[PDB]
């Protein structure tokens, strides 16, 4: 007889923790599918990993527990809604114009294998929305970022950024939606980068006026009068290029 | 996309007896309705239930000789225009359209694919959110 | 688009005893066709129907008033993630589904409305027609 | 007692042709739409124009018949399936570097206003696809070209091309699809043009390459060394962009 | 005694043609080099070729004849200035959508091998402005059209035109300029073309603005409403840029 | 008589000191004009200012003293060569997103008009190229920063960069070449911006790849399928375009 | 840029007695040093050279009568071709030629503008320096 | 490119006593010149003429010894800045310079080559002739 049960569901790392006596066969069933997959054969009480079993959706499976006449069946609503989301990891990387800041998604270990938890058909379609806590210098103030969705891949975030003092990082995620996950905050990771005047090219969508301004200027000066009109006209057909691709971002 | 359809859907009309002016009675059932949406996606979410609807009408009539071929070229038509002529997307339809909801076991089945179903109206990786709220 | 919802679907799961092994028999209802169809116009197609299901099922549960709150939860689940929060949307929907097949005056209506329907599945200057055939 | 009616519509100009004794009063009704529009007050028999009253949809409308105490109703299936849509107009005009074909759009007339027959709301959606017999010099075969519709516009369409000698040209319409509308062949128009090397920039989407290789060399020749590596940068973006656009029309 | 000599040289294939009893050693000496360079030895009276031993530049060069300690030079103004250039090839070549002008350069025959006369160091940097006579039909008046050099490479020159009638033609080339070479007129050429409806994608710099409207309106139908602004705001920076390209043939 | 003489421009306000008892006429003459213009009447031993007599050239100027029969000219090399170039101003800006650094160049006054010294062909074509010492938080090791005369117009230079600590900066002027110019160091401005995450849509040459990358996921997104292809060729397009003219400042 | 300047040289070549097989002797004078150089500015500071050569050689044969209209051909051929029929453009280039290195007056003024000129062989505004060395 | 170079020009100035005022009178022999053209072709055909004015007028002082640095610091800067320190571009050039006009030989030797020169004068391939005239 089955005394006491418990699933859980981390990172799609799917285990059961029950106590009886004796050995038992520990089968289970996915709803919309008929037949019972076995998982254990005579096994005593502990904790089983039994993962990749359980289908992942919305429906519920059962985990049916057998000893000679004996039988339970263990009801649970579904891995999506059951499944919990581990924390992501950041790294930052410095380079000679700029801080890379890398959150690397929660990820699935089929195996030997590390499936990232981010829009994949067979894990739910879940994907996290980031926050990252930026703590600049010595302030007791950190900095709140929302992480922009087009910043990432099915690996992580990428988000570059410039400063030249002291700059540590969290981050942590969230679903919303109909699965309301919430991951736990990542460890912080903290980088001093070398003192240096930090410029860029276009800077926004906003910036390229200028960026168009002062390229008409090196034109002007970089090359002989007949040729200045028309790389000057190309110029004004990709600055506004430029300003379309940016507007996609709004 | 022919002649036919039209002569087919007219003999209809003259069968059913739906050609009298005191039919125009009470605005209509589909006309006013299809004018208001234009957007593909709400199109199909209304035409769905006409073509049910139109479905289930000459079901209840697969008795009549005399219009069975007018009946089954209106709904080759449907087949074409609405089905796009995919045979697996008609039966899938058809299916749905036939499921018992005083079935004691449908009911039970529906209820609980219910989550799933919600999360298929609304896919998650489909929804456009780019930032935390 | 919360927790609320999933928590009003499994009281329902809950109430209507759906929550045994032998549920799961008979593979599903919903789940494997709206797995089949990803365009957005296929996917709306099956799920008018889908949503016409649940909306009839509750209908013949309006009494029970013990799982009403479930039932209204769910139904604005639908109201929004469905007709997108449209009052008239959902309004036309609705006047679409409860129209009686039996109905002779109703039939005549749509016998008559035929044509114009076939004409709106397939929109003339929406068809991309570009050269005589 | 109405001994005779006849319903009659082309490019939407609707007319009734009846004979009876005496006067009445005719008035329509449109499937929908609960009241009778008067059209005619105590009129003797003939040729009535009715233009307007009848709705422009796929659903019936009737035509009632009154005097005194007599009443009769006209049946009619539904304007968009009985109207009848006339030949377009064609114009031939000579350029420089080119003819030009123009297909003006059979038109309704509205009172004064000429409104074209093309993808209207309000006048069932129709929209011809012409087809142009080419007579080119003398020639007893004549040259079948299917007008494009992404060369047409709610006012005609337009079609350049180019020859040395004498062409005459004619085209008809058709609708296709629901609505099988074919239309009466337009009058028959010719022109002389000069004789003259007719030449292009860009001829066709197969026509970039070379495109590309003569200004490549234009621009080699016309500019200095240094401006010619960045000029021919851009030629070749912009070559591969007139190709996409191209690409629209396969 | 050499009692008679000619130099001639067409399209640089130089001759000398000379008279003179017994056997001769004739040498060529260029100007700004000390060494004479023996062509021939113990040679008789006839028509010797020399090609290449004459510098082809502006300066003399002399042909000196020897017999015993008999010795005469024959002066020559410089090969640039005396060589003849002969006529052009033209080619005419039918395809689907037009009909293709090919001239080929005269050109100069170094043992097996055809060089080219176009713009080569080596050979004057000579090159012909061409002139063709286009024959349309059966006209009496042909159509004079100048060739533009920009529509020639180091082979020779291609002209795409289109017509439905029978077109024939014939070429000259001219040099202009100090040296004031003319060449005779090529063979003529003919060919008749099926008839077609001949049009083009962008016929010249002002068929750009109906480029433009044409492809908003397809931009238009083919895609849905999104996808519109920006794939119009695109069509408006590469319509501005192929005007940009086509005026560098202004 | 003159018992001393000092002539001193600094941007161009020249001014002449000197003694002398009794009142004088004073004139100039500048290399090439044969007239002595009279810049003061009968005005005693003081300091003068002569602004605009002295022509702004590399070739000298006579500054004549008269009095009386008494007669002396003061010989002076030529005042592109002798004029000294004053410090430059800089100001900082915050902005939202990035911190602003402007250098206004030194500047003449013609009145109360202000000139800027950079390349004017009326002052010597004299332009400074800048070095700015930048401090960042508390740091004893300055930044050595060169301004790219790229970022410099006829007002002066402007330098966008990001940082989320206090920035302090100066910088000093010189022109090389022919003129040995060396400007004082400018005063230092401090500014301490706000802590935030500085970001940039296009950092640099070596970023487009990355601006590419990212662009493509957002098209594939943001767009329908069928929008896809083209959307993303033209972006392809548009970023070896915004490569080729960040080359030019290479 | 005609048959008439080549007649006119090839007259003045006669003139001069220069058409013997011995005069090809020790290279050539221009024909080498042209060809060294084919960048616009190199071929313009030798042609500048070759020009002035040139004319100073008919400015020492203007008696001869016989060959003034060779000589006034061929310097009109150099006017259009090197000067660009420039008028003023000329007569600067022949004020420059005429100078007198022997005369005092020449020589200071010639010392006094020195660092001009030396600042005019490189244009400081054009010098394409961009930061500080 | 120096304040060396401008050191030496003054101590030139100083030798040849041409810093006196009435030094300025008569207009300049190269300053306004210089000053009417900017276009670089315009500008390589003067100071041509104006560096072989100062190559011979520092040839004609090579003797004094007192100004022999100054003069040998002029000439590098206009090798580096006119000739752009490429020594076989100032060697042709001072081939040419070196020319005599009164030697017999020379005279038919550039009269041989008048034909070549003019050639070179409007290179034919360079001429941007795009049509017969
Ligand atoms: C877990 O599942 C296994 C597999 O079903 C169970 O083993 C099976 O147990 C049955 C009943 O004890 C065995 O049947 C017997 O077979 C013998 C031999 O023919 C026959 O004489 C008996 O009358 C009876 O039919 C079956 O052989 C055996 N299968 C094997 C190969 O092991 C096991 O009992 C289950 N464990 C628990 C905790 O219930
Ligand atoms: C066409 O329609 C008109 C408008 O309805 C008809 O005229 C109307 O005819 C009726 C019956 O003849 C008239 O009613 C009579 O009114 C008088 C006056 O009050 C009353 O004494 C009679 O007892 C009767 O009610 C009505 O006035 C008249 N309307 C008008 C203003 O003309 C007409 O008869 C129709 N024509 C045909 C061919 O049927
Ligand atoms: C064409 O040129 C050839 C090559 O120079 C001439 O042949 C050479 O003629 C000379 C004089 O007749 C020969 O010289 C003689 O050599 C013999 C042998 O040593 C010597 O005994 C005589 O006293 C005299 O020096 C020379 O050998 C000969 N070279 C050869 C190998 O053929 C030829 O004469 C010229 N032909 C004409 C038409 O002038
Ligand atoms: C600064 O320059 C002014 C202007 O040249 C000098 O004033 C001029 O001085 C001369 C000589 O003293 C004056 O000439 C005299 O004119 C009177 C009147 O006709 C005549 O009787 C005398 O014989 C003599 O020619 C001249 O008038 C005067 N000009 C004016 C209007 O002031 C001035 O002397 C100079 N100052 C110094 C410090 O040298
Ligand atoms: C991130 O910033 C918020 C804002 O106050 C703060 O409450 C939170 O503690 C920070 N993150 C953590 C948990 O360190
Ligand atoms: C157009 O060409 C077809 C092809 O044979 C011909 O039958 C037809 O008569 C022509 N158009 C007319 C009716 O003139
Ligand atoms: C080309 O046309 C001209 C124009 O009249 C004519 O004189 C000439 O004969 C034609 N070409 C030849 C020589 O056939
Ligand atoms: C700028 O930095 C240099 C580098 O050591 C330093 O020597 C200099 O003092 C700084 N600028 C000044 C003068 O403050």
């Amino acid at each position: 007889t089955i005394t006491s049960y418990k699933f859980e569901s981390v990172n799609f790392d799917s285990k059961i923790e029950w106590t009886g006596n004796g050995l038992y066969n520990i089968s289970l069933r996915n709803y919309g599918i008929k037949t019972w997959q076995t998982m254990y054969t005579n096994v005593p009480e502990g904790t089983y990993d039994i993962s990749g079993f359980p289908n992942n959706d919305f429906v519920s499976f059962w985990v049916k527990f057998e000893q000679g006449d004996y039988k339970v069946d263990k009801y649970c609503t579904g891995l999506c809604i059951e499944v919990k989301i581990g924390p992501p990891t950041v790294t930052l990387t410095e380079y000679d114009d700029h801080i890379n800041l890398y959150i690397e998604h929660p990820y699935a270990t089929r195996g030997s294998k590390k499936i990232p938890i981010y829009k994949r058909n067979d894990m739910c379609d879940i994907y996290l929305l980031y926050t990252a806590n930026f703590t600049f210098g010595d302030s007791e103030e950190p900095v709140i970022y929302d992480i922009d969705d087009y910043d990432c891949t099915s690996t992580g975030c990428s988000i570059d950024f410039a400063t030249t003092e002291k700059v540590c990082v969290m981050a942590q995620g969230a679903t919303e939606g109909l699965l309301d996950k919430i991951t736990p905050w990542s460890s912080e990771v903290c980088l001093t980068p070398k003192k240096n005047v930090y410029t860029c090219a276009i800077r926004s969508k906003e910036d390229v006026p200028n960026f168009k301004e002062k390229m008409t200027r090196v034109i002007k000066r970089k090359f002989n009068k007949q040729s200045h009109s028309y790389l000057t006209k190309f110029l004004g057909s990709t600055s506004n290029d430029i300003t379309t691709f940016l507007s996609m971002l709004d | 996309m022919q002649d036919p359809y039209v002569k087919e859907a007219e003999n209809l009309k003259k069968y059913f007896n739906a050609g009298h002016s005191d039919v125009a009675d009470n605005g209509t059932l589909f006309l006013g309705i299809l004018k208001n949406w234009k957007e593909e996606s709400d199109r199909k979410i209304m035409q769905s239930q006409i073509v049910s609807f139109y479905f289930k009408l000459f079901k209840n009539f697969k008795d009549d000789q005399s219009i069975q071929k007018s009946v089954e070229t209106i709904k080759e038509d449907m087949n074409v225009k609405f089905f796009n002529s995919n045979k697996k997307k008609r039966d899938d339809f058809e299916k749905l359209t036939n499921y018992s909801v005083t079935d004691l076991n449908v009911q039970r089945k529906a209820i609980h694919e219910l989550i799933q179903v919600m999360a298929e109206l609304s896919p998650a990786a489909k929804t456009g959110k780019r930032k935390r709220s």
